[PDB]
């Protein structure tokens, strides 16, 4: 027997003598209230599989960046469409020499 | 005939710089832990 | 796993098998030279190859070489 | 000489418990198992870390790896002057013997091994690379 | 060895070492010196804790005569109360 | 780095950290699926190397650029 | 002196894991098994929607206060739920990419409790279970950082 005068090894006990234990682990259920089960799995039933939320974060993200392009024109900071307003450093190339 | 429109950077940098690594990246990482039968 | 592979130049003074960390050689009867043994890799595939069977060997070039292979979750040492 | 199996029912060594133990390894692969009788008791010190107090009579232990149980057989061996022997086992029930699996452990030649991987040939009459290119996989030319 | 498993009483509470921490230490916290003029090292930042507690939101000054009263009280409270359960002398002394 | 500090350093490191996600609570929940290990010796002599050839070359590649076009550009 | 607080994980020395008052202290035990990621009991997609909760409205907030779009007024709030919805979308991806790539093969052998009986396995490790899970940690992270924005804008003392 495993639990007894420091004999440790039973053969045929293995889920002890290993090391694989639950630490933390209970199990028992009515964690939440009755009627979310049903308001969150009547939710998630479209997106319950590989296939399905991988093709919607697919879709979302096609069509967040590529409108994120047309219409993130909330300035940017500079680039868009708000642009140089001043002629930054067209003549001012060179030091010795300008070349424009 | 040809021309690519004014908007053309705005929508074709983020798809090059975020959609396609991470379409490239996730498709890469499947392949790369299946396993065979 | 490992290729282990004992030559003939072999004396059998068992300096590799006390020298192997992982016992893998064996000394076997032989009777081609004065001290009728000979060394024998019967268990490669314990091996991890840190040639510590090359250094004990007094022969020159060596009668016993490790080549290095395809690794495993033994080759590699790996204790978790 | 036959085979033994061991007898799970024997006591373990004093020890605090340390880090460095047994992991993952042993849940899904295979943990290595130890076994000797001391005569009287003594300290010792682990492969892992930290001193532990062998019982008097039969022991047992339990590692990760087999250097492990061959450092612990090479200290308890060399210096205590013991007969130790240790087991692999599979994370089911299964157990395999292993270290001497000849009875005599390898340096006494014992009369009845097979000699393996045991070419018969000068170190400089291998085959150059040449000649056994082209093959199913990689291969040295003093593997064939 | 050490243990096989966790005692779950570890802090072996005897009741009357928190109240002879502070109070063993507090009724001679507040004497009065020649050094402070008169006041204590609990009654001087009593009107601190209460003078700071008036204009509530406002955090207290970074640099506002204080903060030291308030590290040097902590720095003997926890000390008194951490001797003091060492007066678990029930074993050893 | 990868030059000067050779391997077996980084193995038993990377051990203690298997140890450190194997028992960490709360995050004991997500596996590698192959097992982590150190570079192999051959393979961090061409990382190093790719390092410094590319640091190498981005450094001269800006002082160059930077210096003849600051100046005559 | 007869006395040790320190002990072994359930007496065997030799699992590399020893128990201490950080671990295995009954308050702090009670608190982990309290929490939504050890109950094992309730299905993996209600665990999703609650952890995805937290963690989005948690997350929606450095991108208000320190994104770069926090000092132009009543427009700073948006930019940072919107980046922080991103951010928890391409935590599902993840997830399910996981998913796909973790429980993709046999599970383990044995499982028993501390105190020891034998004590089943979670659902949440299967193929389905964590598919589950992940779509329950889209749709609570994305309510979770869209309640981060109704919060924002309806609440007394807000700065
Ligand atoms: C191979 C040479 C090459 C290189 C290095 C670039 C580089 C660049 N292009 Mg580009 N482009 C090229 C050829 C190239 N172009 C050709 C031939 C066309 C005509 C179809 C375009 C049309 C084009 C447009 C319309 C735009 C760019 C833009 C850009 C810039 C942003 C990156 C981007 O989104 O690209 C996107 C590039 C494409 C969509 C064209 C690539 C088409 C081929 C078939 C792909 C090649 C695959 C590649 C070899 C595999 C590598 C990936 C692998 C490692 C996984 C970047 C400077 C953007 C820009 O100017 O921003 C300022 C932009 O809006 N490119
Ligand atoms: C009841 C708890 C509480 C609450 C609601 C606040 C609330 C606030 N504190 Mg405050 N604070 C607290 C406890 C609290 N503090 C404690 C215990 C200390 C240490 C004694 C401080 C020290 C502190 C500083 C030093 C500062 C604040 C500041 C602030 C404001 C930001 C905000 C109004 C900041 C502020 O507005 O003050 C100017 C600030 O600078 N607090
Ligand atoms: C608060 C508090 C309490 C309840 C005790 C209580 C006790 N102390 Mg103690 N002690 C304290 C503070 C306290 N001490 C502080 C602040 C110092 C400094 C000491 C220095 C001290 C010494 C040097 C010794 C005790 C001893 C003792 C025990 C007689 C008794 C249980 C004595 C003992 O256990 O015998 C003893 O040798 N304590
Ligand atoms: C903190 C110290 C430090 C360090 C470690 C480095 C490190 C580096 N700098 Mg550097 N740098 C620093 C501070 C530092 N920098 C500072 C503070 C400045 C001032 C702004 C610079 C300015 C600077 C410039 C301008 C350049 C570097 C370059 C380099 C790189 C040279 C690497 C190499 O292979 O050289 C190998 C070194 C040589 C081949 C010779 C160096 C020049 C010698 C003295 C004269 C040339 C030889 C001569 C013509 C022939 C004689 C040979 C004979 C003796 C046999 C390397 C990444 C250079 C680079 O990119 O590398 C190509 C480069 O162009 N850095
Ligand atoms: C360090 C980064 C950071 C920053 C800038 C903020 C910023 C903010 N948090 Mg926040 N928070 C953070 C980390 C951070 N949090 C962490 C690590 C936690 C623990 C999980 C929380 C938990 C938290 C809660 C529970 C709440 C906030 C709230 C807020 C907002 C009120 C101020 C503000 C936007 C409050 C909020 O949303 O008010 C609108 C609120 O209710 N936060
Ligand atoms: C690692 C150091 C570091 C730090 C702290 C920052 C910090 C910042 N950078 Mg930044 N940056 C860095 C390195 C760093 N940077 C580097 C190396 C680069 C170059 C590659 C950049 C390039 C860069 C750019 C280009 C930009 C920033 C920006 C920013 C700001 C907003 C970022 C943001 O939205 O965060 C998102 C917030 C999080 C991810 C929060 C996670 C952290 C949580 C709060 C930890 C909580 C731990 C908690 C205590 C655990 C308790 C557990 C308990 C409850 C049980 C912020 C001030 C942006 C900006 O505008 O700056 C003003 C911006 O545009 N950075
Ligand atoms: C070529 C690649 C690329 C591109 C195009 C961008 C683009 C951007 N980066 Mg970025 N970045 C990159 C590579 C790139 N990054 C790399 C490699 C790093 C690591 C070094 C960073 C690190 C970095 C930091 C640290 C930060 C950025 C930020 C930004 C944004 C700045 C724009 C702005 O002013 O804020 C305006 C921002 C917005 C208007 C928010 C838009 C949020 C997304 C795009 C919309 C999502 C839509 C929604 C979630 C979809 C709904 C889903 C549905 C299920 C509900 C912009 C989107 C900043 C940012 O966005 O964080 C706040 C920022 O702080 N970057
Ligand atoms: C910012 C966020 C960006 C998010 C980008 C979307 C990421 C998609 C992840 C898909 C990677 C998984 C690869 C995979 O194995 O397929 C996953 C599934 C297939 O599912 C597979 O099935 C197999 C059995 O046949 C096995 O079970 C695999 O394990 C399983 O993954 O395919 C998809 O879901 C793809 C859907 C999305 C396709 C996107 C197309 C991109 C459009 C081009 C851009 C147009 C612009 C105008
Ligand atoms: C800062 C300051 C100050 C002060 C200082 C001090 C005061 C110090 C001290 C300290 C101390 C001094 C501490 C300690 C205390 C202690 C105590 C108080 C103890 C007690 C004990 C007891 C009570 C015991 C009891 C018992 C028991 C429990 C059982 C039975 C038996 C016997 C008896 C053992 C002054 C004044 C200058 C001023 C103000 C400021
Ligand atoms: C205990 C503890 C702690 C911590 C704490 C914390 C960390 C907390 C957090 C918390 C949090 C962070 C929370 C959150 C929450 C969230 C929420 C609560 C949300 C909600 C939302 C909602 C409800 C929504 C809904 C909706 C909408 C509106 C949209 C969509 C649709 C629907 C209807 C779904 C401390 C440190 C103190 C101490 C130690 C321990
Ligand atoms: C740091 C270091 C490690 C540890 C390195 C590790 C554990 C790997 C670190 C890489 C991380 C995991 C990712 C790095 C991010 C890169 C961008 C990945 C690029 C991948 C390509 C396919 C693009 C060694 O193993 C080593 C071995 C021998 C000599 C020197 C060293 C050494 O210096
Ligand atoms: S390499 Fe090491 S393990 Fe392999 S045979 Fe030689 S000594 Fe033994
Ligand atoms: S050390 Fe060399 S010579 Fe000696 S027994 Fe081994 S192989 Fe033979």
């Amino acid at each position: 027997k495993y639990g007894e005068n420091s004999r440790y090894f039973d053969l045929q006990d293995m889920e002890n003598t290993t090391g694989s234990w639950d630490m933390y682990g209970v199990d028992e259920k009515k964690r939440y209230p009755d009627n979310q089960a049903k308001f969150f799995t009547q939710a998630t039933d479209i997106i319950s599989r590989r296939e399905s939320l991988r093709a919607l974060v697919a879709l979302s993200g096609i069509a967040a960046i590529v409108t994120y392009g047309l219409k993130g024109a909330k300035d940017a900071d500079l680039p868009i469409t708000k642009g140089p307003q001043t002629t930054g450093e067209n003549g001012k190339g060179g030091s010795v020499r300008s070349r424009l | 005939p040809f021309v690519p429109p004014s908007w053309a950077p705005s929508v074709f940098v983020p798809l090059t710089g975020l959609v396609l690594p991470a379409i490239a990246m996730a498709t890469l990482f499947v392949y790369i832990e299946k396993e065979a039968p | 796993a490992h290729i282990v592979k004992i030559y003939d130049t072999c004396i059998g003074c068992t300096q590799c098998v006390r020298a192997c960390p992982l016992d893998v050689l064996e000394m076997v009867p032989w009777d081609g030279c004065k001290a009728s043994q000979m060394a024998s890799a019967p268990r490669t595939e314990d091996c991890v190859g840190c040639k510590r069977c090359e250094t004990a060997c007094p022969t020159d070039f060596l009668s016993v070489r490790v080549y290095l292979g395809s690794e495993s979750t033994r080759s590699m040492g790996l204790s978790y | 000489w036959t085979v033994p199996t061991l007898n799970p029912d024997t006591p373990s060594p004093i020890f605090g418990g340390s880090t460095g133990g047994l992991l993952r390894k042993a849940q899904t692969e295979e943990f290595y198992v130890i076994t000797w009788e001391a005569k009287k008791e003594q300290i010792f010190e682990m492969p892992t870390g930290g001193a532990a107090i062998m019982r008097q009579g039969p022991n047992l232990l339990k590692f990760g790896k087999k250097e492990q149980c061959l450092a612990l057989t090479t200290q308890l061996r060399n210096k205590f002057k013991l007969t130790p022997c240790f087991y692999r086992v599979f994370p089911d029930g299964k157990v395999q013997y292993l270290h001497p699996a000849d009875g005599v452990y390898p340096e006494k030649v014992n009369a009845g091994r097979v000699g393996a991987n045991q070419n018969m040939r000068r170190i400089g009459q291998n085959v150059n690379p040449i000649k056994v290119k082209f093959s199913g996989r990689m291969m040295s030319p003093a593997e064939i | 060895a050490s243990n096989k498993s966790f005692p779950r009483d570890w802090v072996k509470t005897d009741p009357l070492v928190p109240v002879l921490g502070f109070a063993g230490w507090t009724i001679p916290a507040n004497i009065g010196v020649s050094a402070f003029g008169g006041q204590s090292l609990f009654g001087l930042f009593t009107q601190s804790i209460g003078e700071n507690l008036a204009h509530f939101p406002t955090g207290p000054a970074l640099d506002d005569k204080f903060w030291l009263y308030l590290i040097t009280y902590h720095l003997g409270l926890f000390l008194t109360i951490t001797l003091g359960q060492i007066g678990v002398q029930g074993r050893k002394q | 780095m990868f030059l000067i500090s050779w391997r077996g350093y980084w193995q038993e490191l990377i051990e203690t950290l298997v140890w450190a996600h194997e028992k960490t609570p709360l995050a004991n929940l997500v596996y590698w699926k192959d097992k982590p290990v150190a570079l192999s010796i051959v393979q961090a002599r061409l990382v190093g190397l790719a390092h410094f050839s590319v640091g190498y070359i981005f450094t001269y590649a800006a002082f160059l650029i930077a210096s003849t076009s600051g100046r005559f550009g | 002196k007869k006395a040790q607080v320190i002990s072994p994980v359930n007496g065997d020395p030799f699992v590399g894991m020893l128990e201490t008052p950080v671990t295995s202290a009954p308050i702090v035990a009670t608190y982990l098994s309290n929490l939504p990621a050890y109950r094992t009991g309730v299905a993996p997609v209600l665990r999703g929607v609650e952890i995805g909760l937290a963690h989005g409205f948690l997350l929606a907030g450095p991108f208000i206060k320190l994104g770069p779009l926090r000092n132009v007024p009543e427009t700073a709030e948006i930019a940072g739920s919107l980046s922080a919805a991103g951010l928890v979308l391409i935590l599902a991806l993840c997830l399910s990419i996981y998913g796909s790539a973790q429980f993709q093969s046999t599970p383990s052998i044995g499982v028993k409790t501390l105190s020891g009986r034998s004590v089943a396995r979670d659902p949440l490790f299967s193929a389905d279970g964590w598919s589950e899970f992940a779509a329950g940690f889209l749709v609570g992270g994305e309510a979770g950082v869209a309640w981060a924005y109704v919060c924002t804008q309806i609440l007394p003392y807000y700065s």
